């Protein structure tokens, strides 16, 4: 029964729009 | 005019709501178009959008809840009414696609 | 746990690799093509049933029938069955 | 419960194009041999009798099509009023109508 | 000499036809019981099916522009894995109904559930089994008809022969099942004709002088 | 041209199978077919409780299906493929008499 995290600006992971991602373990967006 | 073609996307679809989808529909995704929320929460929230996008097709109108009604966002009775309120929507992507019209 | 493994030796210990001898009986193709789906119904076992009931008590698969005996006295004289000597 | 609308509109075109639905009384897993669709799958694929099964509950709640028990095999029907329904989904237009309605021969 | 392995081919597949043809019985029985559905018989032929229905009326499962009986054609393809338009079905008509007990069974739960009275019901077919020609007839209801307790009463009229290898012919019985609120209420009927079809019962001597 | 065929008849009444004999017989009479042989008899044996239940004297019950094979071969060279279907359609067609042809 764990819960939600809410979701913002993650996306600010650029200053800019510099494009960089399109953490812990380095793991896939879902499998790894 | 533009209010009778969404509709006819919708039933195959091809617009999306929420952050999270437009973007993952802004990159790796065929982004034709798609009309903008008008930077309402922030325009940074979507000045990462028009940023990516004349750094990577689209443009802007006011007129948010009517993209929430050509959107099937908005909870529709039988009788094809207004019942609750015109879900607001922003990310407005258009994929499949299938305006000329207008342009 | 899809990069897990273990030693080589618990490894060709595995069972046989020619499936298993026991497929649900399906009478025609309608019945199928072949989280919790990991193990909502693995136990993969014969369910033959009343073709008319659906009963898994006194089916008589003889001439490949499956009709439970209480659900085939009614239907005798429909399908041809005949009631003499 | 999760049901893709690929299947939607699979069981919906054939419900148009056969006015029918000869469906099995079936819980386990499984897949229906008949209707079959090719989206994200990548290739025709059948479905799973679960969502087929809660998709046809609800049109029968609904009136759209009403069903028939017999033996092991559900039979559905679609009336009037789900010639009036599919027919906005699948993006049709009056005129055109189902198959059956024409000879079979 | 010969293998027998190879003629189950043929009386196996003369089987499967067989059970094919009652499950259709009961989904008539089940669904065109506003036609007078009777019986069902079937053709299979190797190029498609044939279907041959007895209803006291078929213009009404006929359909207007035969949309219904069209749409029953494409149905029954899905579930015996056939080609539909090889699925012909061809109506026939009764003229005798008094002669036949499932037509009036199906009337006698029809005016049933509309609370009509058992005995005027029962009166009714039988008058009207007597007035299309027949030596007997007999109906029976047994329920809860009136108190908790449950008792059965028959009405009849002229003679009904139970005995023999005659009552497999000249003797059609049929029954039904009615639900209604207090409860299942059974009914039962059973017509006698001994000119059908020109048989002659044995035990009966002409003389002529 | 010649081909050795052969004409398989199935039933469960003993009436039809001997009545559709005849009629083929004697419609094939010119193209040089000849007799049925008369097959054994197969039997379909079923005992069932007379009751739904366990109770009283155990009574039982003696179902059989009987079945019937009439098998005519002798046609052969005396017919041609199109021939065949001469033979087929001047009988009296019966409701349930399955007949299978293979040479």
């Amino acid at each position: 029964e764990p819960k939600k995290v809410r979701l913002a600006c993650l996306k600010y992971y650029t200053i800019k729009g510099d494009t960089a991602e399109p953490a812990r373990h380095a793991d896939r967006c879902h499998c790894g | 005019f533009l209010k009778e073609t969404f509709k006819r996307i919708h039933n195959m679809d091809g617009l999306v709501t929420g952050h999270r989808q437009v973007f993952k529909y802004l990159e790796r995704k065929r982004a034709k178009i798609c009309f903008l929320a008008s930077d309402c929460e922030e325009k940074q929230y979507a000045d990462i959008v028009e940023c990516l996008c004349k750094e990577y097709h689209l443009c802007k109108k006011f007129t948010r809840r009517t993209l929430g009604e050509l959107t099937g966002q908005v909870r529709c009775l039988a009788d094809s009414d207004k019942i609750i309120k015109v879900v607001p929507a922003s990310a407005c992507v258009i994929h499949n696609f299938v305006d000329v019209d207008s342009f | 746990r899809n990069l897990g493994s273990c030693g080589a030796e618990d490894l060709d210990s595995r069972v046989h690799p020619s499936t298993i001898f026991w497929p649900t009986e399906a009478d025609n193709i309608n019945l199928a093509s072949g989280m919790r789906e990991t193990e909502f119904c693995t136990h993969i076992a014969h369910k033959r049933e009343c073709r008319i009931c659906g009963n898994y008590n006194s089916v008589y698969r003889k001439y490949g029938l499956f009709i439970c005996r209480r659900c085939f006295k009614e239907n005798a004289g429909k399908i041809g069955f005949v009631k003499l000597h | 419960v999760h049901i893709p609308k690929a299947v939607y509109k699979a069981v919906y075109a054939h419900l148009y194009e056969n006015a029918s639905l000869a469906l099995k009384e079936y819980w386990r897993v499984g897949n229906v041999p008949g209707i079959t669709y090719v989206d994200e799958n990548g290739k025709l694929c059948n479905p799973t009798y679960l969502h087929v099964n809660c998709i046809m509950q609800s049109l029968e709640s609904r009136g759209v099509v009403k069903d028939t028990f017999a033996w092991r095999h559900h039979y559905y029907l679609l009336t009037e009023k789900g010639e009036q329904f599919i027919r906005k989904e699948l993006d049709l237009t009056d005129d055109v109508l189902p198959t059956p309605y024409s000879k079979p021969s | 000499i010969v293998r027998r392995d190879e003629e189950n081919v043929y009386y196996s597949k003369y089987l499967n036809d067989c059970i094919m043809e009652a499950e259709l019985h009961e989904f008539f029985s089940r669904e065109l019981v506003d036609a007078g559905y009777a019986s069902c018989s079937l053709c299979r032929t190797i190029d498609s099916i044939c279907v041959i229905i007895q209803c006291a009326e078929p213009e009404v499962v006929m359909g207007d522009n035969h949309y219904r009986l069209h749409k029953i054609e494409y149905l029954l393809a899905g579930r015996f894995m056939c080609d539909p338009k090889n699925f012909n079905i061809w109506v026939d008509k009764i003229i005798k109904r008094g002669l036949s007990a499932e037509i009036m069974v199906d009337n006698l739960r029809a005016k049933l559930e509309e609370a009509m009275p058992i005995r005027r019901a029962a009166y009714s077919i039988i008058r009207t089994a007597m007035r299309a020609g027949a030596a007997g007839c007999e109906v029976i209801v047994a329920g809860k008809l009136r108190a908790q307790r449950a008792r059965a009463n028959k009405f009849k009229e002229g003679c009904l022969i139970s005995t023999g290898h005659p009552k497999r012919i000249f003797l059609a019985e049929a029954t039904r099942h009615i639900k209604m609120r207090q409860g299942v209420i059974g009914v039962k009927v059973r017509i006698y004709n001994p000119n059908i079809r020109g048989a002659v019962m044995p035990d009966k001597i002409e003389i002529g002088a | 041209m010649h081909q050795k065929y052969t004409i398989i008849v199935v039933g469960k009444d003993l009436k039809l199978v001997e009545r559709y004999v005849k009629s083929i017989v004697k419609e094939g009479r010119a193209f040089g077919i000849s007799g049925p042989c008369r097959a054994p008899v197969r039997r379909l044996t079923i005992t069932t409780r007379k009751s739904p239940c366990g109770e009283g004297t155990n009574t039982w019950h003696r179902f059989e299906l009987r079945m019937y094979k009439r098998t005519f071969w002798v046609t052969c060279g005396g017919n041609d493929i199109s021939t065949i279907l001469s033979k087929t359609v001047v009988i009296p067609g019966i409701q349930v008499t399955v007949e299978v042809e293979e040479p």
